[PDB]
RNA sequence: AAAUACCGGCACGAGACCGAUAGUCAACAAGUACCGUAAGGGAAAGUUGAAAAGAACUUUGAAGAGAGAGUUCAAGAGGGCGUGAAACCGUUAAGAGGUAAACGGGUGGGGUCCGCGCAGUCCGCCCGGAGGAUUCAACCCGGCGGCGCGGUCCGGCCGUGCCG
RNA sequence: CCACGCGUCCCCCGCGAGCGCACGGGGUCGGCGGCGAUGUCGGCUACCCACCCGACCCGUCUUGAAACACGGACCAAGGAGUCUAACACGUGCGCGAGUCGGGGGCUACGAAAGCCGCCGUGGCGCAAUGAAGGUGAAGGCCGGCGGCGCGCCGCCGGCCGAGGUGGGAUCCCGAGGCCUUCCAGUCCGCCGAGGGCGCACCACCGGCCCGUCUCGCCCGCCGCGCCGGGGAGGUGGAGCACGAG
RNA sequence: GAGAAAGAGAGUGGCGCGGACGCUACGCCGCGACGAGUAGGAGGGCCGCUGCGGUGAGCCUUGAAGCCUAGGGCGCGGGCCC
RNA sequence: UGAAAGCGGGGCCUCACGAUCCUUCUGACCUUUUGGGUUUUAAGCAGGAGGUGUCAGAAAAGUUACCACAGGGAUAACUGGC
């Protein structure tokens, strides 16, 4: 036989979304075509990001896209999120934006259309620029979820600043023997 | 549903997904959270530190209504009041400043976290942070107490 | 639209029929009668169909018009062709090609018309 | 449209409701793909089958 | 026997809880019972207000809620003697009274 | 689509009357059989009596 | 008083429940038969047929039981009787047999039935030969349909577009 | 000999046509022969039997079972990871700094369904830290008024304003050119030397909040006090550092 | 399919009415290398049972479920159709 | 301490020792003691100590031939094996 180990013989990555949504699958039917028949890797990245899960396309907020479009050089470009452009209320002045997203929430698109921008979805994005030229692709904060506070090096282990799982934050609830220098030992 | 679970593909398999050497016995480690001091010491120190022992004073008849003081920040300060107050106050020529009664919106204490826009206010709270007060003064405006 | 209707119809339609490792579709305007996006005769703006006449001679050819898409009664136009086998097929060929009326399935319409005609000439 | 609202008018017979936004608008895939914007910015097809 | 990482939990099921379980399958039947009794009462006291008597402006006790004004128990006796309504005639003409309420304000 | 057609009202004799109302936008809300199947599955469980 | 609780009782309605080894212990002469001194323990057990039309009469036998006859659509439904499996058994037919039987791979022989096999497929185009039609192309009239190729024909409608 | 022309400048000495054979991107025959209606033809498989090779009885505990290990005469039916609650993570869906009516109310299937919004009470989230009193998440520059052997700056008016470094999918600019006779010469693309602004994320350095320690000099007035506020420098936190529930 | 970053690209001057298949895109097609498995994990079942909402203008006294079979078969197989 | 460089926060190095709860002592013009104030008292915060030698830390004498139960050939009293 061969001296081949078969542990990593299969890639784990997706071939399709695990959604039975039909609009996302029509977007996939369009971007499969643009990915295999253009030579632009923007189409490959947006194909990968249509494939992903709700938790791996986190909601990008309007304040982040304000900042990452106000960076110099990228004036009158097209910002493109594959997640959800949510409204951010701790921002006042909204410039003219050119946003492409799967879904924009109601008062976020109200804010953008009041500022005088334009929200175009992915089908008319592929009509507007097939290779994706003139586009700032963007992503929400993927470590923004609260469940990453618990991950990594375990609590009760030195120099590990990890939020533990407690039913109620208080005085009585896991403050005593591992946390103190008087009561026992401190990590 | 039961149709999609794992007992529908563990039929024909003798141990039903629990093993031949270690049988699926009833309670091999004790019931519940037992043996924390003794034989689950490593789990309760590697994953729930601080768990055993007493710490802090005891307060017998506690009342959350007495300890009630919910906070708001300055970046959310203008979201309490509608947009036309803010645009009429930026448009206003006489320097009259709008009055944000934060207790009417439902927050007793104002803390200062965010950037506050260059626009005079009268913030009418029950408690203030030092930095919240000085950001209101630095933008120009007043800090009014209510009881 | 068309692809939107197809992503609903493709596994849920009551004309669909699944047995014996095969699949079909019993809808009235389906040339080759098989479940496909190409040959489905309900989800398109323009569509031909080839059926036998109510009389036992000839072929009724069914066209879907342009305007009345949401009006199912005055949507299909039916032309009954009762002549020889060569001119029936040339009529269907001209009708589909020179109108440029959905040329994906002129040849499927010709196959189905010839199948109806051989079934309609008397049995040996 | 009094019950479920228009796309620009909200629900006049609910409290706070509006019709849910589309995820893609131009739904017809073939009219998108046989358009001169997209048919221009493609490579050539490679359809010569190269068997073993 | 806890696993790798998670909460430690104390579920209060150590008693015999299945013998004492209240299940709510008569929730819509009881809603229809309250509704039919309410309609029969409302047509029984036939021109009178369906909600019963009038109940005063009252603001809530504690620090969490004293900014809010709600409905109270009944109109106090000092309120009634200032308004000139006799304390026994108020319950006849449809005014809720309680004698327990003070007035510090 | 973004347009709205003009749907005609039919008399009781079958033929079309002169009244002609625009199509409400509910009929151009998005089609999602995923959401329809999910809501139908979870709401058909509500008219259901227990057994033991 | 009211809102509130209700696996007992009287009367009800309903079921993504169970379908006679299930569902109550109990679909039936069931808390019955039966066991225990007693406290108590406690079953099994549904179905002829549409209608008994439940087999008159003859004959052998003492009789159980048969053979004829007859009812029935059917006794291949005959008073514990719808359907009637398996283990096990009787008999018939076939085949075989001294390493207990059985099994996997490979063929061989004998059967049982099937192929309605037993002169073996058609299908287009063309050539030649014998036919038979009211018959082809092209024109005229009518209807229906498809489409800046009418750049820019006239008139309506909509905008998840704008300006007055 | 896989060498074939003509014409010129220099030095040493871009379309010729046809037919055809084929050790050429996987087999064809434009070759044939027999037997077929009461005994023959095909049927691997499934019925019985024969022969050669192979062949210990399953389940299980076990380092190891055919075991002189236990369970098993045979057959039919029943027969064992279920339901509720809590948690955690992953995935699908709606809305999204919000979200949810579950409790209540209003109007055959229907005990369903719809609706409430001055029924969001409330839950969870949007803020943490401290035992607690409690406090509660950028800064810099300019002008003015050794304070001296507050160039720092205390306080007032203006301006800039919400980190940095390295790596980073994507994109942005474009030194040159992508031939059909030859030269200029435009447009639409396309490729690309090199150079940019860099998403998420990772690592590091900074910074802010809460506790605690150390060292200090100031600042406020209705109560000048066993008062209140501030700074610099380490350190403990399940924090912030333009949401993510 | 072609050893060699990138256009079978546009403009300005010197008779016979014809053309197989395809594409359930969750579909179809082409290349290569690969295949052991207890405890266990996972995926796919057009494997199977019972009931419910849809649906087949489904089947059925001109014979449904059930059962029997030296009959014909399909699937690697669970099983299934005559 | 040494004139000074330096050296020293126990023993030249390799061992000589102890969590939670409880008690006791020490520390601050400290926090709370619950409607407010004062004063004792108590609770907290931080640092030692009282001790678990089965030394990651139960509070614990036998006998059964009257014996029982769940198991183990993981393990004895026989043969057999090396
Ligand atoms: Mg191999
Ligand atoms: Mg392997
Ligand atoms: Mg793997
Ligand atoms: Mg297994
Ligand atoms: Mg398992
Ligand atoms: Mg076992
Ligand atoms: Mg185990
Ligand atoms: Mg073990
Ligand atoms: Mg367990
Ligand atoms: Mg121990
Ligand atoms: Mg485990
Ligand atoms: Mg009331
Ligand atoms: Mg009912
Ligand atoms: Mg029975
Ligand atoms: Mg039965
Ligand atoms: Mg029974
Ligand atoms: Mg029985
Ligand atoms: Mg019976
Ligand atoms: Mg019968
Ligand atoms: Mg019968
Ligand atoms: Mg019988
Ligand atoms: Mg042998
Ligand atoms: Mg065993
Ligand atoms: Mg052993
Ligand atoms: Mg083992
Ligand atoms: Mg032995
Ligand atoms: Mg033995
Ligand atoms: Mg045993
Ligand atoms: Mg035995
Ligand atoms: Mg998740
Ligand atoms: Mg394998
Ligand atoms: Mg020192
Ligand atoms: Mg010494
Ligand atoms: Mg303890
Ligand atoms: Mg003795
Ligand atoms: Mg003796
Ligand atoms: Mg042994
Ligand atoms: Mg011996």
């Amino acid at each position: 036989g061969v001296d081949i180990r078969h542990n990593k013989d299969r890639k784990v990555r997706r071939k399709e979304p695990k959604s039975q949504d039909i609009y996302l699958r029509l977007l996939v039917k369009l971007y499969r075509f643009l990915a295999r028949r253009t030579n632009s890797t923007f189409n490959q990245v947006v194909l990968k990001r249509l494939f992903m899960s709700r938790t791996n396309r986190p909601p990008l907020s309007l304040s982040r896209m304000i900042r990452k479009m106000k960076l110099p050089g990228r004036e009158n470009k097209t910002a493109v999120v594959v997640g959800t452009v949510t409204d951010d209320v701790r921002v006042q002045e909204v410039p003219k934006l050119k946003v492409c997203a799967l879904r924009v929430t109601s008062r976020a698109r109200s804010r953008i259309l009041k500022a005088g921008g334009k929200i175009l979805t992915f089908d008319q994005l592929a009509l507007d620029s097939p290779k994706g030229r003139g586009t700032v692709l963007l992503s929400g904060p993927r470590k923004g979820r609260e469940v990453y506070r618990h991950f990594g090096k375990a609590p009760g282990t030195p120099h590990s600043h990890t939020k533990p799982y407690v039913r109620s934050k208080g005085r009585k609830f896991e403050r005593a023997r591992g946390r103190r220098a008087s009561r026992g030992y401190k990590n | 549903p039961s149709r999609l679970r794992k007992t529908r593909k563990l039929r024909g398999h003798v141990s039903h997904g629990h093993g031949r050497i270690g049988k699926h016995r009833k309670h091999p480690g004790g019931r519940g959270n037992a043996g924390g001091m003794h034989h689950h010491r490593i789990n309760f120190d590697k994953y729930h530190p601080g768990y055993f022992g007493k710490v802090g004073m005891r307060h017998y008849h506690l009342k959350r209504n007495q300890s009630f003081c919910p906070t708001v920040n300055l970046d959310k300060l203008w979201t309490l009041v509608s947009e036309q107050t803010r645009v009429n106050a930026a448009k206003n020529k006489t320097g009259a400043a709008p009055i944000i009664d934060v207790v009417r919106s439902g927050y007793y204490k104002v803390l200062g976290k965010g950037k506050l826009p260059k626009q005079p206010v009268i913030v009418k709270a029950k408690f203030f942070s030092r930095r919240a007060e000085e950001k209101i003064k630095g933008v120009g405006g007043a800090c009014v107490l209510v009881a | 639209s068309a692809h939107l209707q197809w992503m609903v119809v493709r596994n849920c339609s009551s004309f669909l029929i699944k047995r014996n490792k095969q699949t079909y579709s019993t809808e009235p305007n389906n040339l080759k009668a098989r479940n496909s996006f190409r040959y489905n005769g309900l989800i398109h703006r323009k569509t031909v169909g080839v059926e036998p006449a109510a009389d036992g001679k000839g072929v009724v050819v069914v066209m879907k018009r342009r305007s009345g898409q949401r009006k199912p009664a005055t949507s299909y136009v039916r032309t009954t062709i009762n002549k020889n086998a060569r001119a029936t097929l040339s009529s269907i060929r001209h009708m589909i090609r020179k109108n440029k009326y959905h040329p994906d399935l002129r040849m499927a319409a010709i196959r189905r018309a010839s199948a109806i005609l051989r079934s309609q000439k008397p049995v040996m | 449209d009094d019950l479920y609202g228009t796309w620009r008018k909200a629900a006049s017979l609910k409290s706070n409701y509006n019709l849910p936004m589309h995820k893609m608008l131009n739904t017809d895939l073939s009219r998108i793909l046989k358009s001169p914007e997209i048919q221009r910015a493609l490579r050539a097809p490679r359809k010569k089958i190269h068997r073993r | 026997a806890p696993s790798r990482n998670g909460m430690i939990l104390k579920p209060h099921f150590h008693k015999d809880w299945q013998r004492r379980v209240a299940t709510w399958f008569n929730q819509p039947a009881r809603k229809i019972r309250r509704r039919k009794a309410r309609q029969a009462r409302a047509r029984r006291i036939a021109p009178r207000p369906a909600a019963g008597p009038i109940r005063p402006i009252v603001r809530c006790p504690t620090v969490r809620y004293h900014t809010k004004v709600r409905a109270g128990r009944g109109f106090s006796l000092e309120e009634l003697r200032v308004a000139g309504i006799h304390k026994k005639v108020a319950r006849t003409i449809g005014i809720s009274v309680d004698p327990r309420r003070r007035n510090k304000s | 689509a973004c347009a709205r057609p003009l749907i005609s009202v039919y008399s009781e004799k079958g033929e079309s009357s002169g009244k002609n109302v625009t199509l409400p936008a509910v009929f151009k809300a998005p089609i999602r059989p995923d959401i329809v199947n999910f809501v139908h599955t979870n709401l058909r469980k509500n008219n259901r009596q227990p057994y033991a």
